[PDB]
């Protein structure tokens, strides 16, 4: 297995813009979820 | 002096006021002139020039106490930036008020509040300290 | 009831609530002093270039750190437990009233003499009369005699509720299959408000309590008129 | 020539001075709080009730139209 | 080890004793003695005791221990 | 019965780089594939069941 | 290789990393729930709906912040990363069981999000009291999905506790006694003992609730001779230890951070710190009925629970004073981590002291089920547990990643979060004293000013959370590699470099007697 | 701690892009839901 | 003893110290504990 | 007692064959105490620097005396005054004389 | 060599303070937020019955 900075993680940091997209999707999905659950409950 | 990742397990150089004499010299490799200066250091220090004494200090150490201990302007950036982001937060609250928050209940209308205030004074809400205590029932005005 | 920008407790309407205000004053002075001392000591530890980084002996100072807090806790516990046992003292009530929690309203039963019972529901916001309080008024108030020891018994016919009147120092959980007792004594006539204080579903926010405290003669005539 | 200054126990000296200062201040706050909050509260309740007429209070409330029962 | 049992002695056991000593020393006051009732199942005398006047128990306390005929 | 532990010690110590859950041979791979297929397929079915149960 | 490494891990560091990622994601969910709460409360009148959707949000907020953010970060994340490194161990005792503690959490979280999607949600409070949580007042699958969520989280933590206790007892260097392990290691051992004893009682109680809901048992149903109050005793027998489980690893991290940034080789009064944590752990089991002062228990029982609860202030004060004594004479480094730790000492003390106010059963009559309780627990959780997490994250990020944060951005982050959490929770004391109840979607008009300011606070905290994501991005984007770390002689977890190799302590440390 | 200079420096402009994208990733989806609450 | 050319030492400088002092011991001349000065020598 | 502490430290630095490791260990240990070292201790450490042909460490010792005094600005000038005969004898320039106070 | 704080700190502190005050004053006063202050010394009580 790869050792050292940027290699001991399950996500790539080879490209900072690809990483920004991945982090955006990751943290953004968690933050969005409750808003969409509330919407779902209100639409029943 | 170039510090390398692969030297992690070896004694290293630090500037710390609580560790004045670190484990290694700042500069280990010596030029011809620097070797001659370290030989000169074995004789009377009275014979060293001011420049030679400074050069010997700067081989042993990176920064002086005065340099390592200096104050910075970082506090201005931190406080200014914090106030900027707190300011940005008020934009989110303006957006929420405009697009999310509908009209408040009718019980906050000026006339409702005036009538509710009189009814609270008529039932003597908090007459010892909190509310009615602040009304002058003799003069019909706030104390 | 609470008023805008209120910082502390509702003014006391019962002697026990008075006792609780003075006990809170005593406790809060201690909370302020300890908070302030910790903040000050932090600021003192952080404002000197002088250093001392060698091993420091702990046992002498730990005596102070344990004994002084132990004394402070005793100085809180003594008046705390005096009040706890004062509320538990035998009193001899003149009247027993029952309240039953429901989803989402209170019923009241005054059955010492006659079968008097009724339901008490929040006045909807759209039906408030000018000067009335949003979410606090009810259609049928809990009329009670002032300056008299009343036994309140509290239960539920469905889920948990809790019957609270902050200005009298009251909060008694409403548990199905259980009859919980508290005592109520108002020093004053008037209207005293509270709100359901255990999560009970869709209209937990909307099942308030309004006591109406009047002279015994008025209470007797109201009682007769409600049969 | 400069006189010999105190060179030992400077941190300990500073701590002793400020911990005593903090005790002295704590005592002044306890006295101020006694006066400004605790005694003020005791006096507000004692003064309110000293000549309080519950029937007069009720009559005022009744005449203002507050009650369901009166 | 010894260090662990010393730690338990001073950090748990003796603090417990101190707390129970504080608790007892708070409820140490003398209780109001109960009315004397000459119950036949109490103050048993089938034979005189082998000390004093034969009618006093060994750790007789005049304040709280009545004789068969009542409080002294 | 006879003690065949030494024969299993030889099999499981063979220097073949296999992780212990596959080192018994082809039967281990089959049982692994059955287990992981039931787990992943059941998980997808549990998500379908949520989708269904999320609406009246 | 990716599957073998990240789905089939037997490595304490990678498993720690999985926990930190999980906890970070959970924190965003919990923050969004907190903002929905404060969006509703920030103006009088109804925004979202009646109390059902509101209390589904409140319930989920608590379960997410506790079970999915704090415990996974402190115990799964910092515990898995740091405990083996701090004792020189090559991994955990049960490195494959460790992986199952992690992988039980995504399914647990899925069951909680399923609970909120089906029917009308579980609008119960995180305490899940019957009969509101029963099959009449909460008919359908939501509460059963919540119970199963808690079962999977409980098994995760029970197996994790077995792993930590065994590792810490059994895998130290043979010369190292328990009294030569770092305070963070003690804090995890004690937390693990609390988990081992408390979670099975929760499991019994929520199993009884499940059978009342589905198998016609009546543990909590008076019609069958049951008692709703029995559920409360079983829940809180777990629940009070649970709050000590949430803070103890924080206390261990604060001891390391204050020592480190004071330039000290050691915390003040090590054995007193050990004594304090074991005393807090023990006393935490004998106080649970301070959550039940209004249910109708006997006066002598109320007097006991008041007194036993207050006793916890003594060992806790020893820790606070010992932190201050660790600062004393320090060469203070005003790092971002140190700022989190100093914020912790002060704000935790304030919340502990409002807990002492609540311990008084007579005053708790008026404060119970009010915002005073909400103010108390957010000082200790949102300014205590969270400040210890942020201090430990910024302190150890370079160990875990091999990269540095921007210290100026991290100080900005701290400043914004400090303002936001104080603006959010300080005014809730006033709401509590003046009688605003818990779990209300709407409030009488008098309570408007403090609810408005509190909600404005919550938006400042959201700004801090968004900035934290950016700050982590900027560190990975810039790739400033670590060169040297000070004080490795008293911080073993740093001595194998940044990040440490996959396998550390393949050759153990040499420690003689 | 000491560290190397950044291997892939992030300029002020790049930081403004990262900070902007990060904030929008939190704000736009919640904003859309809260804007449409009346419709739900 | 070591199977390589460096090993971590922890020095419990005095009996019952709670603080362990950690450092890499390298092949070559004996090194000293930076707290108590105790000598250690690697035997690879 | 103060005199016994000072005498132990003078003896430590006065050891003729003190090595570089011992010089560093001594100074790094001494600065952990709640005191600015007495001139007689600093004198012995500066003479150890001379036996070890280490001019730079002698200057660094003077800097850490100043640092240990914190806000007590009177201590360092007093210590330099008391050391002037030793500084003159060994040709040790103060940090101030070298510009290393900037 | 002046660092970021030497070059920009004064401008960051002045602009951040000015922006923060302006936007919070606007938010607090100009967009109809209901603060519900105390009626004490502010509201003239009016007949309600
Ligand atoms: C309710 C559920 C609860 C959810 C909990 C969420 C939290 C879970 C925590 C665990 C995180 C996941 C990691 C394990 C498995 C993930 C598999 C996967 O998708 O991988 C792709 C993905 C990374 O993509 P990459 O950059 O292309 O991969 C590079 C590989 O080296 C190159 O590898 P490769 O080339 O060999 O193959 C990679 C390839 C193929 O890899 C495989 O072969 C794996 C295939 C099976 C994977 C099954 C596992 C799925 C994860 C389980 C939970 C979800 O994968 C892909 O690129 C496509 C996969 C896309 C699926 C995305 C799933 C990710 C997590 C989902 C987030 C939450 C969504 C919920 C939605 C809510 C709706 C209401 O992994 C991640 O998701 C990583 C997280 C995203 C970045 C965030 C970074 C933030 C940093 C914060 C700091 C905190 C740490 C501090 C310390 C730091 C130093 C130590
Ligand atoms: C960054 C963060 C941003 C700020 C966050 C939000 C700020 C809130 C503003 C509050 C100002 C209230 C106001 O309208 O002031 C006028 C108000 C007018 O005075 P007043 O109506 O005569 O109040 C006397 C009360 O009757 C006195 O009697 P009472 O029974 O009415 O008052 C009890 C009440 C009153 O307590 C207070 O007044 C709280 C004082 C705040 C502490 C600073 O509440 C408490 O018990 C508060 C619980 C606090 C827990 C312990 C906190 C630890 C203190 C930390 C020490 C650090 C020192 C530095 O002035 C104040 O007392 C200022 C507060
Ligand atoms: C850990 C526990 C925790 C935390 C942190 C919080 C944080 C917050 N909580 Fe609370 N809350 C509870 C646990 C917590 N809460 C519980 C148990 C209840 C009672 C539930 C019930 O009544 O049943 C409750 C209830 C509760 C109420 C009362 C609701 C009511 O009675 O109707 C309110 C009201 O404002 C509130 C608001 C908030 C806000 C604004 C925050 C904010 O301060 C949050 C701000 C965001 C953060 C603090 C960051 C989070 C993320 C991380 C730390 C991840 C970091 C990433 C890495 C390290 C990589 N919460
Ligand atoms: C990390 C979380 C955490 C921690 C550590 C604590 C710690 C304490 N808590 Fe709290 N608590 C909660 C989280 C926490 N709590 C939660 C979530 C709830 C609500 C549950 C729900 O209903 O949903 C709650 C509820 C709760 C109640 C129930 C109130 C009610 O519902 O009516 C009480 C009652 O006694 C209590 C008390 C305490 C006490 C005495 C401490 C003590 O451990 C504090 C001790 C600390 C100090 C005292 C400060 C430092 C000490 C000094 C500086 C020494 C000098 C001090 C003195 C002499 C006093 N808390
Ligand atoms: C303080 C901590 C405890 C101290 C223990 C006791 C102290 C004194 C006596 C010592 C021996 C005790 C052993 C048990 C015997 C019987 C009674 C002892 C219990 C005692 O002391 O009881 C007292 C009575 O003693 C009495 O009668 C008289 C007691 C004296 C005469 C005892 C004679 C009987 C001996 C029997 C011997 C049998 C041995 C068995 C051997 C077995 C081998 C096969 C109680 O006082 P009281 O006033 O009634 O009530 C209190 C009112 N305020
Ligand atoms: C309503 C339905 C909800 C139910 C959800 C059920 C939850 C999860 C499904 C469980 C799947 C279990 C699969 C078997 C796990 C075996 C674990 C085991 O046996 O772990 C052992 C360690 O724990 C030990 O010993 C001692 C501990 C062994 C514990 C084993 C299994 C526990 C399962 C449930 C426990 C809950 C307890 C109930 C009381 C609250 C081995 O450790 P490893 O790291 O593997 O190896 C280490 C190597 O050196 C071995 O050579
Ligand atoms: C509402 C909560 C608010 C939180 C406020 C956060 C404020 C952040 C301040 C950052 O400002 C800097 O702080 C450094 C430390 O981080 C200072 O170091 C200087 O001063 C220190 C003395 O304490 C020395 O240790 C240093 O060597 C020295 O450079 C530096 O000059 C200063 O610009
Ligand atoms: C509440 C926070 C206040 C912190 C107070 C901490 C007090 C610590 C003092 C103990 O350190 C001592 O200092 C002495 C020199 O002065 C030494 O000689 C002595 O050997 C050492 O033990
Ligand atoms: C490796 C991948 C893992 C395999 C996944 C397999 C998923 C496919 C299962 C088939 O689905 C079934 O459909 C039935 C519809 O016929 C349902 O019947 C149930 O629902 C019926 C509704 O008509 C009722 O009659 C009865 O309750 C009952 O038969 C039953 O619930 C459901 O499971
Ligand atoms: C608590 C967390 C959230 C705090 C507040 C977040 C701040 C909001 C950020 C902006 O969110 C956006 O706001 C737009 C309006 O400003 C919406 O456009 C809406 O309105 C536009 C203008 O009327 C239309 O063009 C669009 O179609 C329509 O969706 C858009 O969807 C939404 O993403
Ligand atoms: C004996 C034990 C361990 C000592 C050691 O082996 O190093 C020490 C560690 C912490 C100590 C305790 C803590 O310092 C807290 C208390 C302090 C008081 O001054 C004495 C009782 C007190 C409860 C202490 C008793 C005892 O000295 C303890 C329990
Ligand atoms: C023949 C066989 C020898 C085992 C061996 O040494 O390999 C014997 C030894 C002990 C026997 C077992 C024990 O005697 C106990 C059981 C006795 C029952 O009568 C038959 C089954 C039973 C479970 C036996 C089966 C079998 O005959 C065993 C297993
Ligand atoms: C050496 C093992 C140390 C573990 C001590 C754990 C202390 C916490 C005690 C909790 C006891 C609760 C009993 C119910
Ligand atoms: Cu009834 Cu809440
Ligand atoms: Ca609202
Ligand atoms: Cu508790
Ligand atoms: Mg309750
Ligand atoms: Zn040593």
């Amino acid at each position: 297995y790869e050792e050292g900075p940027g290699k001991n993680i399950p996500f790539s940091v080879e490209n900072k813009w690809r990483l920004l997209a991945m982090m955006t999707l990751f943290f953004g999905s968690g933050f969005a979820a409750p808003f969409f659950i509330v919407r779902h409950q209100l639409l029943k | 002096s170039v510090v390398k990742s692969e030297d992690y397990a070896l004694p290293s150089y630090v500037d710390r006021r609580d560790y004045p004499l670190p484990d290694v010299a700042h500069v280990k490799n010596l030029s011809a002139s620097q070797k001659a200066l370290k030989e000169k250091e074995k004789a009377s220090w009275s014979s060293l020039s001011i420049d030679e004494k400074v050069e010997l200090y700067r081989l042993k150490f990176k920064e002086s106490f005065a340099e390592m201990n200096r104050s910075t302007n970082e506090w201005k950036t931190v406080v200014g930036a914090a106030m900027f982001f707190i300011g940005f937060t008020a934009l989110l609250l303006i957006w929420e008020k405009h697009y999310v928050y509908g009209p408040i209940p009718h019980t906050f209308e000026e006339e409702w509040v005036a009538k509710q205030t009189k009814r609270m004074l008529d039932m003597k809400v908090a007459p010892i300290q909190g509310f009615s205590a602040k009304w002058d029932y003799d003069k019909n005005e706030w104390k | 009831m609470a008023y805008p920008m209120q910082l502390g407790f509702q003014d006391a309407t019962s002697p026990i609530m008075e006792e609780l205000l003075h006990f809170h004053d005593h406790t809060l002075m201690i909370v302020f002093l300890i908070s302030s001392l910790v903040l000050y000591i932090i600021s003192l530890m952080l404002t000197t270039k002088l250093t001392h980084t060698s091993t420091m002996d702990a046992q002498e100072v730990e005596t102070i750190w344990t004994i002084l807090p132990a004394i402070i806790l005793i100085l809180i516990a003594l008046p705390s437990l005096r009040i706890l046992y004062m509320m538990d003292e035998i009193n001899n009530p003149s009247l027993t009233v029952k309240t039953m929690g429901h989803q989402w309203y209170w019923s009241y039963e005054y059955t010492d003499y006659e079968d008097l019972s009724f339901d008490s529901y929040m006045i909807p916001t759209s039906e408030l009369k000018p000067g009335e309080l949003r979410l606090l008024e009810v259609d049928n108030r809990v009329v009670l005699p002032m300056e008299m020891t009343i036994r309140m018994l509290v239960s539920s016919e469905d889920v948990l509720h809790s019957w609270a009147v902050p200005s009298l120092g009251l909060k008694t959980d409403a548990i199905p299959g259980r009859l919980n007792q508290t005592t109520l004594m108002s020093s004053r006539p008037g209207l005293y408000y509270g709100q359901c204080s255990e999560i009970c579903g869709s209209n937990h926010s909307f099942m308030p309590i309004v006591l109406e405290l009047v002279p015994l003669k008025y209470f007797e005539k109201w009682s007769a008129s409600m049969l | 020539a400069l006189a010999k200054p105190q060179m030992r126990g400077l941190l300990a000296r500073r701590l002793r001075f400020h911990i005593v200062g903090a005790f002295m201040v704590s005592l002044g706050f306890a006295t101020f709080y006694k006066f400004a909050v605790a005694e003020k509260r005791k006096k507000a309740y004692a003064d309110f009730y000293r000549n309080y007429d519950s029937m007069k209070d009720f009559e005022e409330m009744r005449k203002a139209g507050i009650f369901q029962s009166a | 080890g010894a260090r662990t049992w010393r730690f338990l002695t001073f950090g748990l056991a003796l603090p417990s004793v101190a707390l129970c000593t504080l608790n007892s020393w708070l409820h140490s006051g003398h209780r109001e003695r109960p009315a004397f009732i000459p119950y036949h199942h109490l103050r048993i005398r089938t034979k005189p005791f082998s000390w004093g006047d034969g009618n006093h128990t060994f750790f007789h306390n005049p304040r709280v221990n009545p004789l068969p005929t009542g409080y002294e | 019965f006879e003690n065949r532990v030494a024969e299993k010690q030889k099999l499981f110590q063979e220097d073949n780089g296999l992780p212990v859950h596959l080192k018994g041979g082809a039967t281990d791979n089959i049982l692994y594939r059955v287990t992981m297929t039931l787990c992943l397929g059941g998980t997808l079915y549990s998500l379908y069941c949520l989708g269904w149960a999320s609406f009246p | 290789m990716f599957i073998n490494r990240w789905l089939f891990s037997t490595n304490h560091k990678d498993i720690g990393t999985l926990y930190l990622l999980f906890g970070a994601w959970a924190g965003m969910v919990g923050t969004a729930l907190s903002l929905l709460i404060r969006a509703e409360l920030g103006q009088p009148g109804t925004l979202l709906g009646d109390d059902q959707i509101y209390n589904v949000v409140v319930t989920a907020h608590a379960f997410v912040m506790i079970f999915f953010m704090v415990m996974p970060i402190m115990i799964g994340g910092f515990g898995n990363w740091l405990v083996p490194l701090m004792i020189g161990a090559p991994d955990m005792a049960f490195p494959r069981m460790n992986n199952m503690s992690f992988w039980l959490l995504p399914p647990s979280f899925l069951l909680l999000l399923a609970s909120s999607m089906v029917e009308a949600g579980a609008g119960t409070g995180w305490t899940v009291y019957p009969p509101l949580a029963g099959n009449l007042a909460h008919a359908g699958a939501s509460v059963d999905l919540t119970i199963f969520s808690l079962h999977l989280a409980g098994v995760s933590s029970i197996l994790g506790a077995i792993n930590f206790i065994t590792t810490i007892i059994n895998m130290k260097p043979p010369a190292m006694s328990q009294y030569q392990t770092p305070l963070f290691v003690w804090s995890v051992m004690i937390t693990a003992v609390l988990l081992l004893l408390s979670l099975p009682v929760l499991a019994a109680g929520i199993t009884m609730l499940l059978t009342d809901r589905n198998l016609n048992t009546t543990f909590f149903d008076p019609a069958g001779g049951g008692d709703p109050i029995l559920y409360q005793h079983l829940f809180w027998f777990f629940g009070h230890p649970e709050v000590y489980i949430l803070i103890l690893p924080g206390f261990g991290m604060i001891s390391h951070i204050v020592t480190y940034y004071s330039g000290k080789k050691e915390p003040f009064g090590y054995m007193g710190m050990v004594w304090a944590m074991m005393s807090i752990g023990f006393l935490g089991f004998i106080v649970w009925a301070h959550h039940m002062f209004t249910v109708g228990m006997d006066v002598d029982t109320r007097a006991y629970f008041t007194s036993a609860t207050m006793i916890i202030a003594i060992p806790t004060g020893v820790k606070v004073f010992s932190w201050l004594a660790t600062l004393h004479g320090g060469n203070i480094k005003w790092s971002p981590a140190m700022m989190w730790a100093l914020g912790f000492i002060f704000l935790f003390t304030v919340g502990g002291l409002t807990g002492i106010v609540l311990a008084n059963s007579s005053l708790d009559i008026v404060l119970h089920d009010t915002y005073y309780v909400v103010a108390h627990f957010h000082y200790v959780l949102s300014m205590g547990a969270v400040f210890a997490i942020m201090g430990g994250f910024v302190h150890w990020f370079p160990l875990f990643s091999g990269y540095t944060l921007n210290d100026t951005w991290a100080k900005i982050h701290f400043a914004i979060m400090f303002v936001g959490v104080n603006m959010t929770f300080f005014p809730q004391h006033f709401l509590g004293l003046s009688g605003m109840p818990r779990r209300y979607s709407d409030y009488p008009d008098a309570y408007t000013m403090w609810n408005t300011i509190s909600s404005m606070g919550s938006f400042i905290s959201l700004t801090a959370v968004m900035l934290m994501v950016f700050i982590i991005w900027e560190a990975f984007a810039s790739k400033r590699e670590v060169l040297t770390v000070d004080l490795t002689t008293t911080n073993l977890e740093w001595l194998n470099g940044c990040p440490p190799p996959y396998h550390t302590f393949e050759e153990p440390t040499y420690v003689n007697l | 701690i000491t560290a190397k200079p950044a291997k892939t420096p992030t300029s002020p402009k790049e930081q403004a892009i990262g900070l902007s994208v990060t904030f929008l990733s939190f704000l736009l989806p919640a904003g859309w839901v809260l804007y449409h609450l009346d419709n739900y | 003893p070591s199977i390589t050319n460096k090993r971590i030492v922890g020095c419990i400088c005095e009996e019952d110290n709670s603080t362990v002092i950690w450092f890499w011991l390298h092949k070559g001349e004996a090194q000293r504990c930076p707290s108590c000065g105790t000598h250690y020598k690697l035997v690879p | 007692t103060d005199e016994e502490f000072d005498a132990r430290w003078v003896t430590y630095f006065n050891k003729p064959d003190i090595d570089a490791w011992e010089l560093r260990k001594g100074m790094n240990t001494l600065v952990g105490y709640d005191l600015v070292p007495e001139p007689k201790i600093i004198d012995a450490a500066l003479r150890a620097c001379r036996r070890l042909n280490d001019f730079a460490s002698a200057v660094r010792i003077l800097e850490v005396v100043k640092d240990k005094a914190g806000p007590h600005k009177e201590i360092y000038p007093y210590v330099i005054q008391e050391l002037r005969p030793t500084l003159n004898e060994l040709g040790i320039s103060t940090p101030e004389e070298l510009g290393l106070d900037k | 060599a002046p660092d970021f704080h030497d070059k920009y700190g004064n401008a960051v502190l002045a602009s951040g303070a000015t922006f923060c005050v302006a936007v919070w004053v606007y938010m607090a006063t100009q967009i109809g937020i209901e603060w519900n202050p105390s009626p004490v010394g502010r509201v003239t009580p009016k007949e309600w019955r």
